[PDB]
């Protein structure tokens, strides 16, 4: 895969409800986002957007734990597992909740609520 | 810090389109 986050993500779900301006585009029955070799799977997903600027949105989705899968491309399988799951282009933190589990290559960040300083 | 993101794209499985925001 080389760079995932330097591909562009993809969100594959099942029901596409745009709304007419942008602001929220609504992601429901069973979501799963893939960017390179990364799969999160969910089962609702909302990115809200003001309209306008494209590439920043937020990735937030909940309901069917969100699973951190990737595939060994490394050797080393990637797992995590949340109730809440948050990723965005230009706020590099993963903000999980809820048995929140999640670790790159040996380990990252786990717990429940996923709070920084 | 330094924004490089990407064009994010909404697949429907569905339809199976792909609508790039």
């Amino acid at each position: 895969v080389t760079g995932d986050t330097d591909q562009p993500i993809h969100i594959e779900s099942d029901q596409q409800s745009l709304d007419m301006q942008g602001n929220v585009v609504t992601f429901t029955g069973n979501v799963i986002v893939t960017q390179g070799t990364i799969k999160i799977n969910a089962d609702k997903v909302v990115v809200t957007r003001p309209g306008g600027e494209q590439g920043k949105e937020v990735i937030d989705g909940y309901g069917k734990p969100a699973t951190f899968y990737q595939m060994q491309d490394n050797g080393k399988p990637v797992e995590g597992h949340a109730s809440q799951m948050h990723y965005e282009l230009a706020k590099d933190f993963v903000v999980l909740t809820g048995n929140a589990y999640l670790q790159q290559v040996d380990s990252n960040i786990k717990g429940d609520k996923i709070t920084y300083l | 810090g330094s924004k490089k993101p990407v064009p994010i794209i909404y697949c429907n499985r569905r339809t199976g389109k792909c609508q790039r925001m």
